[PDB]
RNA sequence: GCUCGCCGGAAGACCAAGGGUUCCUGUCCAACGUUAAUCGGGGCAGGGUGAGUCGACCCCUAAGGCGAGGCCGAAAGGCG
């Protein structure tokens, strides 16, 4: 009940790997498909697994508490699956953009932080 | 009124000899968490002289 | 109507994170 | 081309520049629709266009 | 009147390739061209999510100025430099040594 | 206080306005300098 | 009127989250159209290519934003916007 | 072994900072750290900074341990400074200088 | 969110003038904001202004302007 965590993020990934839905996300996705490349959607089975096993490199503690996550676990955790750190970096970044998405859905409204979701575009020109 | 030289690099030195701040010496540290502290200040879990006194 | 809405609404915030990983 | 449209009377070119602008019109839209991969279509109309119309007058010209 | 084309096997008369040969990707507007197993840089690649690109150091090929590339006589074996006739009615390169057309 | 510029745009217009120039002589010899010297706007138009 | 004109009025759907709201709710579609055209060729020209029937057509002008790119300040183009409303037997089709 | 870390063109005049760096020279890095906690200025955030990622940077990359560092050489430089302007009565206006300075915090086991 | 305090023939509400996107949303905090700023009339991206009957246009003229011919004036031009 402290908030979001790995913890939820694993349960998530694992339910997210057991169902995903890349070919039928893409349909059920409408307005983000006209705008974003059709074929830009990554493979789940792949990157899934590779998130799942590199959390089960991780102990307890740096699941409930990910703030003491620093260089040398990286390490730790890169070489126990047998990848690369900036992986690990890249994972941990994906968390952190999915801790402060929960934690905007827990703030507000489902319906209003719904909404709220925009595309980013640079300027009126596609892809630029 | 405004100065008639140029005061030189040298008066402007003097003048700040005073100017030097003061490190604060003691840090108290308190007996239950053992955090460093200021004398009669609560700590930063707020405990004090032994208490929690602040949940917080 | 209320069928697919309900479905999509209950995984509609895990699909957009991914999503966005993938884009 | 060129050659080819030369070689046809003024009738059949007007009913073609409707077919092109027809063509055209339908391209812009699934280009305003975020629905084009071929972008390089609008160019191939667009000036496919001019050609036609160039002979039109010429035809009319002389 | 362009002396070196696509796909002529040249030697590299200049820089950290002097003497080594290979065959041409492509020229440039600015008198470069891009020489096959010539002139490789290692340059740093932000990874790139949106076209799946990795990161990392990818060793790339860097364009060389044409004066200092040869057309390589086969012939020969050495470096030659080249000249235009008119061969049937048509605009034709050759060599200046053995002056035999290419 | 009142300051000198109180602006109004049919004023402004009639006043220095493209067609209140060419009027006259005077007018057309402005925007020959001014073409002359090469500016990117000649008179005040909107 | 000519329907060489006509072909040429019509630039493209206006996407928007108010355009998705009168479409549905009051059956009405958005458009940007050539800066010139009027309400009788934005009439003619949907009833002819969409070939549905249209009740009228409210139009605006929307001025172009100011933008400043690198230092340097340019001013986005003007263009038309046109609220079509569709004689209600009508239902959307999007090509 | 000794480490540099710099921050350069912080908003605070060279002198400012000076005041504080000036506290911490010579100091082993446990008790400096300290110091700058509970003095109170701005400058005082700004060469903690500065200080903890100097840490930092002998520990990762030259493989020293924290208990030995010693703050060896603090400096604070002049920046290049920015020119506002202040209008000030009966019209005349004045050149102002935001001034920004280089904090350089220097770290030795020796 | 709760109390406190000020304006109320205004420190409220609607226009014309003048400005020209400052409007609304998301996002960011270098510079800008006389401090911090997570905030903004700041930056970047998107949206936003729907008329037979409200205005402009349009119909009619005021003062005043321009003014075919015309009168006048070295030339330009002045008057009508």
């Amino acid at each position: 009940g402290d908030g979001f965590d790995l913890n939820d993020f694993l349960e998530q990934l694992r339910q997210m790997k057991n169902m995903g839905g890349x070919x039928x996300x893409x349909x059920x996705x409408x307005x983000x498909x006209x705008x974003x490349x059709x074929x830009x959607x990554x493979x789940d089975d792949k990157v899934l697994v590779r998130m799942e096993a590199i959390i089960n490199s991780m102990t307890m503690k740096e699941r409930a508490k990910p703030e003491i996550i620093k260089g040398s676990r990286k390490r730790r955790i890169a070489a126990g699956c047998g990848m690369q750190v900036q992986d690990v970096n890249r994972l941990l970044k994906q968390f952190d953009d999915m801790q402060r998405m929960m934690k905007k859905m827990k703030k507000g409204g489902x319906x209003x932080x719904x909404x709220x979701x925009x595309x980013x575009x640079x300027x009126x020109x596609x892809x630029x | 009124a405004v100065q008639q030289n140029k005061p030189t690099r040298s008066k402007r030195g003097m003048r700040r000899s005073h100017d030097a701040l003061t490190a604060v010496t003691s840090l108290s540290v308190d007996k239950t968490s053992g955090e460093k502290h200021l004398r009669h200040h609560i700590t930063a879990d707020g405990y004090y002289r032994g208490r929690k006194v602040i949940a917080k | 109507k209320q069928s697919t809405l309900a479905l999509l609404l209950l995984l509609l915030l895990l699909t957009p994170v991914a999503a966005a990983a993938a884009a | 081309k060129a050659k080819e449209l030369r070689e046809k009377s003024v009738e059949e070119l007007n009913t073609e520049l409707l077919n092109l602008l027809r063509e055209q019109f339908n391209l812009r839209m699934q280009a305003a629709s975020g629905q084009l991969q071929q972008s390089h279509l609008l160019k191939q109309v667009r000036r496919d266009v001019a050609r036609v119309k160039t002979l039109l007058n010429e035809k009319a010209g002389a | 009147a362009a002396k070196i084309r696509r796909d002529d096997e040249v030697i590299v008369l200049t820089g950290k390739d002097k003497g080594k040969r290979g065959k041409v990707k492509n020229v440039l507007s600015s008198g470069k061209v891009i020489v096959e197993g010539i002139n490789l840089v290692k340059k740093h690649q932000k990874p790139v999510p949106a076209l799946n690109q990795p990161g990392g150091i990818v060793e790339k090929e860097a364009a060389i100025q044409v004066s200092n590339v040869a057309i390589f006589n086969a012939a020969t074996g050495k470096a030659d430099r080249v000249g235009f006739r008119f061969e049937d009615g048509k605009k034709v390169r050759f060599f200046k040594s053995n002056s035999e057309t290419i | 206080m009142k300051r000198t510029f109180q602006p109004s745009v049919l004023k402004r217009n009639r006043s220095h306005g493209f067609r209140a120039r060419m009027a006259t002589k005077n007018g057309r010899q402005v925007l020959a300098r001014r073409r002359a010297k090469g500016r990117a706007r000649l008179t005040v138009s909107k | 009127i000519r329907e060489e004109r006509l072909l040429k009025v019509l630039r493209a759907p206006h996407v928007s989250e108010k355009a998705s709201t009168a479409m549905e709710k009051s059956n009405t579609i958005v458009l940007k159209v050539a800066k010139d055209a009027t309400k009788a060729e934005i009439k003619a020209a949907v009833q002819k290519l969409f070939e549905v029937e249209v009740e009228v057509v409210n139009t605006l002008v929307v001025k172009g934003k100011v933008k400043r790119h690198g230092q340097r300040i340019g001013r986005r183009s003007d263009w038309k916007k046109a609220y079509v409303t569709l004689k209600e037997g009508q239902n959307l089709d999007f090509v | 072994m000794e480490t540099i870390a710099k921050h350069r063109h912080a908003r605070s005049s060279a002198q400012k900072v000076r005041l504080v760096a000036d506290l911490i020279r010579g100091k082993k890095v446990s008790q400096a750290l300290d110091i700058l906690t509970y003095t109170n200025k701005k400058a005082a955030v700004l060469v903690k900074k500065v200080l903890e990622s100097a840490i930092a940077n002998a520990e990762h990359n030259d493989g020293a341990d924290i208990d030995d560092l010693k703050v060896t050489k603090i400096f604070v430089d002049e920046g290049p400074s920015m020119k506002r302007i202040m209008p000030r009565a009966k019209g005349r206006a004045d050149r102002i200088l935001k001034r920004t300075s280089h904090i350089t915090v220097v770290v030795s086991d020796r």
